[PDB]
């Protein structure tokens, strides 16, 4: 194996509420 | 379902009074309520 | 083929699109 850099990778929905331009 | 008037509603065991009116704002799929800047429940989506 | 990551706890701030959905994150 190597070892790379996740550049931005990663991101998830934390709870199930809209928000609008917040 | 009553809108446009002032009643109880029990949404899911959401339980609060106000006004439900028709909205604009665009859920995702997998969301059911909506909330403010700070703590209230702005929105709701009907179960059915 | 695959990549295997570990996870810590941090504080982000998100970006709300006037759809509902993410674009874009910041790290703190
Ligand atoms: C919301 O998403 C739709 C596509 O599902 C798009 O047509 C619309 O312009 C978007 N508007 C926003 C960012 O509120």
């Amino acid at each position: 194996q190597s070892y790379t850099n996740s550049f931005t990778r990663g991101v998830y929905y934390p709870d199930k509420v809209f928000r609008s331009s917040v | 379902l009553v809108k446009n008037k002032c009643v109880n509603f029990n949404f899911n065991g959401l339980t609060g009074t106000g006004v439900l009116t028709k909205s604009n704002k665009k859920f995702l799929p997998f969301q059911q309520f909506g909330r403010d800047i700070v703590d209230t429940t702005d929105a709701v989506r009907d179960p059915q | 083929d695959y990549y295997v990551g570990y996870l810590q706890p941090r504080t982000f701030l998100l970006k709300y699109n006037e759809n509902g959905t993410i674009t874009d994150a910041v790290d703190c």
